[PDB]
């Protein structure tokens, strides 16, 4: 998915 | 964050270089020491949750707790969707009645979340619900990763009392126990886990001392 | 980045010696560790791709991550060209529409990325969207870099079970596992790779235990 | 903190990273050193109580003394109660009669606390009343944490005349006593507990030495 | 409770 | 650098306290890394030539090198001076049509270079003419500086794949080869400078193996 | 070429 | 310090955390060197007599010298009241002829000394003069302090010439001798405690050599 | 320093703590090194006389060039009174036309020195013309201070060509050398100085190499 | 009475 | 005099 | 001449 685990 | 122009319109600005940095340095030397929580509010203080998730984000380490954030955010905003009516679809000029992937900061985009925010008919405070959702997770964290607990924090026999103090309040505050049991705490558990020497000295004081009367009579002790 | 003057016009401002810095740093210090990602977004938003690729030029050492990142910029950049139908040629008084050596920030000025930036007709986000091929291309880096394993971070006979959390959960961020695969390794692989002692306390819990209830049971284990 | 807009009106503008941070630091690298009280008052100058609130909270450590301060903030809000008359209610167009709790910075919201600080009938400085409650509450600490007493401050034999006077004025400031009692303690108890040599020289003097002349005169003694 | 000693 | 006043004037603005020593600091640390360039640029975007040359002045060591970036300069500003026509001369009231010397910025003021840089007729970047001059003679220097060439820069036995890479890339950059020679290098001198067991793995890939695809391969080689 | 990996 | 508002207004602004900071740090670092003295001007320049005295007070240490600075603006004080003659009372719509309490910061509020300041009739400096008065104590201090006497500093065998002539001229300074005596010191004081073979070497030019020629001529000897 | 304010009059600005503090690490950290005179020029670039001495005030060391710098001063001081007219008195409407201890920054206010620099009949530069002066008792000093001279600058057997040649060029700018001499010695005293292979390599060339040529010649020499 | 030497 | 070289 | 190698 992403690095990102807050947010879009 | 947000800023105004003329007109008054509303616009992103974005949050800065040393705030995400100091924040990551709070969570990080402090190790989510309680101060974290209003280090975390101060620094964004005018900001939307879109900078806020940045925030979080950009912090590397200590990724256990910040997970144990995201779940308490779900959790709120899983509240938030089960109390609000959901009412009838609103047309394309207006914008989405908020809803919890919204104001925790992933479905929605940050112009929506600033909209909302200075929207004539309810600004929300998008930010700042998002906000107080993670000093709740936040705290869980702290009182997760408070080292002692304040029963055992108790006066060493070379330990000076002012110092088992300070352990003894501020575990207090992480371990977050109900006010009314604070004071209980602070009155019978300060006189129980002193050194008996400092303990008599307090003793002899009489009933109920104030700390200013506790911390000056065993200074010495 | 850009600002506004009076009349409604647009300028470029230029990129700061606080920020190309912070961002040289973030990818040196943690050696694009998943984090370049968003504080690279937060250091350059509202900028424009001319300074996105100077912060990225300005780093000067893991070279290799930088030429995946310029192979992943030119790939994307080719999708732009492939899916666009570069329509029939406009005038010289309007400028050419976007193709992807000017998004990726090469063959087009710094003027017109604004131009199109705040185009009346259709503000394209040129800044965004250049940024956007470039998170895909460092968070390649971060997996591509990632010491580990998540398969083989497993809790060592002393280590204690939140450090080695800590590193599971950095590690499945990083390695951009997909989020249904994501819930399986945190309520399967985390109670198998962890010390049996500690793995039989997560047991003892039930099904499906919570993080706070982990980390919380097998404190001190 | 607070600014104005066009039109007359007053927001909550935020504190900053840098304020809260040299307040922490004060408090901490001095160990509320009497010089912690004018570095507050002034990283608070034209703030309001909640953010004088977060600076304090932010502090991590020296808990004990926190809530020294915190009994001593309560203490004066309930003289501000007492003396105050609790007028006949108001309606909901005017805001509440500030009381203790709302000063204090605790019942109350920012944008009330900024409203009284600025409403034209009686502009009310909560901030500034608030500070000052605090004051008192971090000079009672700095005496707390007094390391010695002036009495006590005495020359030592190798010690120098100013350091010996540096500590003995020091001690003066932060015991905060009487006024005439420290003409006193200055112009007898420190030609007193002076090494006799350098108290012989001052004594050669005169009477009433002023403190360049002391200074002077037992420079190499 | 919390871990704000001063305010709200 | 320049600022635009009311009336549609511009002025001479200072250059700041913070980049002429970043820039000092970027040539020392860095020793003209290929890097330099890019970060004098954007410490120099919005400057005039005055300032250009007193940050590069203020650099008081590698005075080898800042001869050469002054050779280079006087080179450009001949050529400039040959190209351009030195039209018939102009009245008092008009400028002098910008010489080599100008835009250089020794024979010319700092008024008379912002006065061309926003003349109605024909706005002239001197600031921007003269930055690139000077990135050819920062350019050169970085490859007479450069500690090695890409021909010897290849794989220790244990050495990584990625360290030796990292060398590799970056002194492609620096020593600036012609694009279509960079692409024969990177495909053949790397397979053929690393060690033979890496060696293999590569060309166990296949033919024309992407970086990403060789870097993850030889990991743990 | 150039130092300039990303742009002109 | 002091800003204005449309209207022709002026407010107390406060002063910052980076300059109240800078002067603890000079007069401590520095230890009342003589350069405190303008450091302490420059950093107060635009600054009202409240905060000149939160600077001086924030300073903790070398408290000795903090009295003495008191006790000469108290005097500097008694002067103006003194000197000036305390008209017949003004009425409550005008402000009190200012006094040395008042201006020295201690009687008055920080909005009569601006409004002083800025009052039309006689604009006041009240800021100037206290910070005069100080710069008076500051520079008693610094000479009080002085570690040397210049009649003492006298050039040590292997010590070199300008070395010793540095300490020379700085006492001169912090002694603060009168201009004419300077002159008599520089010329005769400085040949005479400078070692024989330099001293000859200074004889050997002649009479009345100038600085730069002794400096250059005694350079290596 | 100087700043306008509506109705186009102008005031006096105080000068900042990051400039005084840089210049005076920029004199002591580089001991006077050559680039303390732009690091000068561009830290009081827009200042007043006022401040550019308070700046040369603040250091309180090498205070035997701050002498040297004031001789300087004074002597191009005298030269300004020497050439100037004094013309007839002018009347007390008008301000004093400016002279030597005005410029130098003694005698006159820092009004009166921003009045004749915004003055529309003849606006002057007192402030650039002082800061002028300076340049030239700094340079000076560099040359005073210079640690050895160009022609006893000569490659060690072992020490690299390059850096032997940094030392010639720095010592060239230093010892500031007529600029037709400067070419003289950069292509005679150079493969004059330098060890005898390497001046083969140099010779080698054939002449007048340029630098480029030489540096790269001598690369591993 | 205060630890303010300078001032009120 | 004073600690003022320059100026006034 | 002077310190400023390049400029004025
Ligand atoms: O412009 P920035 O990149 O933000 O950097 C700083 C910062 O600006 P901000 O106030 O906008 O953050 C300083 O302010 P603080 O952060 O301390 O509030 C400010 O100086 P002040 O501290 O005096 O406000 C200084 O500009 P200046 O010194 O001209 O006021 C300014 O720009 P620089 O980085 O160029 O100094
Ligand atoms: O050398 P710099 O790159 O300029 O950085 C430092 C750094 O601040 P910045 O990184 O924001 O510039 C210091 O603060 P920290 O980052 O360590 O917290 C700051 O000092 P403080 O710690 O007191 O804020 C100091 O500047 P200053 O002492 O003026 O505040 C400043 O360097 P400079 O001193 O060269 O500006």
């Amino acid at each position: 998915s992403g690095v990102f685990t807050f947010g879009a | 964050p947000v800023q105004q122009t003329g007109g008054g319109n509303y616009i992103h600005v974005p949050l800065s270089p040393r705030t995400l940095n100091a924040w990551v340095k709070l969570v990080e030397d402090k190790k989510f020491g309680a101060e974290v929580v209003p280090g975390f509010q101060a620094l964004s203080e005018g900001c939307t949750p879109y900078d806020i998730n940045q925030m979080l984000n950009c912090v590397g380490d200590h990724q256990a707790a910040m997970q144990i954030i995201r779940e308490i955010i779900n959790d709120e905003a899983a509240d938030w969707d089960a109390q609000h009516p959901i009412p009838g679809p609103l047309p394309a000029g207006q914008l989405r009645d908020p809803r919890g992937s919204d104001i925790a900061g992933t479905t929605s985009t940050v112009e929506e979340q600033i909209q909302w925010m200075y929207r004539p008919q309810n600004p929300v405070p998008v930010g700042n619900i998002y906000r107080r959702w993670i000093q709740i997770g936040l705290q869980k964290c702290v009182r997760m990763y408070n080292p002692t607990n304040i029963l055992d924090v108790k006066q060493g026999p070379k330990e000076p009392f002012q110092s088992y103090v300070d352990r003894f309040y501020k575990s207090l505050r992480a371990e977050q126990t109900d006010p009314a049991v604070k004071n209980w705490m602070t009155q019978t558990l300060l006189i129980q886990n002193a050194n008996p020497d400092c303990k008599l000295v307090l003793k002899g004081l009489g009933m109920n001392p104030t700390l200013e009367e506790m911390l000056t009579a065993c200074q010495g002790v």
